[PDB]
C-alpha cells in the first residue's frame, strides 16, 4: 500500500441505458474512403 | 516506480543457444503478461514472443520452434531461450512488462556470428 | 483499343481450327482477356478465358476440346479448337474481360469471325 | 437509410465497382468468382 | 435487419472504419499495405 497505490472505480454491469449512452455518443459520420493504392500482382498470395 | 533489468546477451555463433533474463522490480507481475521484442538495425522493435501470467505463450513466425519464453512470478523474472540462432536473429532484444505503463527494459544485444 | 481476330471461315466437323485475336493500344499480357461466341439470332456464350498470369479456364462449351494460349511479344490471343461440331457455328469475338457474357460499357470488343462447321 | 444502398440480383452484369469478378489472397492460382460490394469494405461471394 | 437496431447499427459501423492496419513495412518509418488485406476486382476492360 502507497499513498499513490490506485483505487479503482466500480465495474458497472453493461445495462441497456449504458449501451444507449454509448450509441449517444456514438460517431456515425465520418466513414473511411476507398482510397486508390497501388496495383498488386494478379494472384494473391497468402495463407490462413 | 517500476524498473526492468535485462541481462544475459552476448555473441552467439550459430545453432548456438543463449539465455536472457529479466528481472523486474516494483511490481508483483502477477496477473500480468509479458514480451521479449528485438530491433533489428534499421527495422522497426518487433514482437518476438510473449507469454501471459498464467503460462500461455504466443510466438512470431520466424521464432517458433526456435525460442522459448518462460517466467517465474514469485521471482518476479522474464526468461527468453534462444536455441538454434539464425543471422536474423541479431539486433537488440528489450524486454517489455505489459502493465499500467509502456514498461520497457535497457536493451541488451545479440549478434549471431558465422 | 484495337482487337482484330482472323480465323478459318469453314469446316465440317471432325477437325480442327486456330483463331487469332492481333491487339493494339495495351500489352495483351496485362489483362484478363476472353472468347466469347454468337450464334446468329441469339445471345452470347463464354467460350474462354485467359488470365494475365497465363492461367486460362474454359466454360462448359468445348472443355479438352478447345485450348486458348497468348503469345506476348507477338501480343495476340490464340484459340486452338479440335473436334468441332455444327453447333459451334457462330460469329467469334475475343472479348475485353473475365467470363464476358455481354456488352459492357467500358468494354472493348472485335468485329469477329465467322465460324461454320 | 438502408446498409446496402442497392439492389442487388446475382445476375446483374459486372460493372468493376460494386459488382465484378474478384480474386482474394489464396494459397495458389485461384479462379475469380463473381462477388457483390453490399456496403463500404463489406463484399458478398454466393460460392460454396 | 442488425444495421436496423441501434447495436447492429453501432457494430457495422465499428467494422466499417475498423481498416486492417497498414503495418507491412519492414522499414520503420514507411507505411506499407498487407497484401492479405486486400482484393483483385477485375473491371470490364480487363485491367483489375
Amino acid at each position: 500500500i502507497t499513498s499513490d497505490t490506485n483505487i479503482e472505480a466500480a465495474e458497472e454491469n453493461i445495462s441497456l441505458d449504458l449501451i444507449q449512452q454509448y450509441y449517444l455518443t456514438f460517431n456515425f459520420d465520418n466513414e473511411p474512403e476507398n482510397i486508390s493504392i497501388e496495383n498488386l500482382s494478379s494472384d494473391i498470395i497468402g495463407q490462413l | 516506480q517500476v524498473q526492468l533489468v535485462e541481462s544475459g546477451g552476448g555473441l552467439v555463433q550459430v545453432g548456438g543457444s543463449l539465455r536472457l533474463s529479466c528481472v523486474v522490480s516494483g511490481s508483483d507481475i502477477s496477473g500480468i503478461a509479458m514480451g521479449w521484442y528485438r530491433q533489428a538495425p534499421g527495422k522497426r522493435r518487433e514482437m518476438v514472443a510473449d507469454i501471459f501470467s498464467g503460462g500461455s505463450t504466443d510466438y512470431a513466425g520466424s521464432v517458433k520452434g526456435r525460442f522459448t519464453i518462460s517466467r517465474d512470478n514469485a521471482k518476479k523474472t522474464s526468461y527468453l531461450q534462444m536455441n538454434n540462432v539464425k543471422p536474423e536473429d541479431t539486433g537488440v532484444y528489450y524486454c517489455r512488462l505489459y502493465g499500467s505503463g509502456d514498461y520497457w527494459g535497457q536493451g541488451t544485444q545479440v549478434t549471431v556470428s558465422s | 483499343v484495337q482487337l482484330v481476330e482472323s480465323g478459318g471461315g469453314l469446316v465440317q466437323p471432325g477437325g480442327s481450327l486456330r483463331l487469332s485475336c492481333a491487339a493494339s493500344g495495351f500489352t495483351l499480357g496485362s489483362r484478363y482477356m476472353s472468347w466469347v461466341r454468337q450464334a446468329p439470332g441469339e445471345g452470347f456464350e463464354w467460350v474462354s478465358s485467359i488470365e494475365p498470369s497465363g492461367t486460362a479456364w474454359d466454360g462448359d462449351s468445348a472443355k479438352g476440346r478447345f485450348t486458348t494460349s497468348r503469345d506476348d511479344a507477338k501480343n495476340t490471343l490464340y484459340l486452338q479448337m479440335s473436334n468441332l461440331q455444327p453447333e459451334d457455328t457462330g460469329v467469334y469475338y475475343c472479348a475485353t474481360g473475365y467470363r464476358t457474357d455481354t456488352r459492357i460499357p467500358g468494354g472493348s470488343w472485335g468485329q469477329g469471325t465467322q465460324v461454320t462447321v | 437509410m438502408p446498409f446496402v444502398n442497392k439492389q442487388f440480383n446475382y445476375k446483374d452484369p459486372v460493372n468493376g465497382v460494386d459488382i465484378a469478378y474478384i480474386k482474394i489472397p489464396n494459397a495458389g492460382q485461384m479462379q475469380p468468382v463473381k462477388a457483390f460490394k453490399i456496403h463500404n469494405k463489406i463484399w458478398v461471394i454466393p460460392e460454396r | 435487419r442488425i444495421y436496423s437496431t441501434d447495436l447492429g447499427r453501432m457494430l457495422l459501423t465499428s467494422i466499417v472504419r475498423g481498416i486492417p492496419f497498414w503495418g507491412g513495412s519492414t522499414i520503420d518509418t514507411e507505411l506499407k499495405v498487407i497484401d492479405t488485406n486486400c482484393i483483385n476486382v477485375i473491371q470490364p476492360d480487363g485491367s483489375y
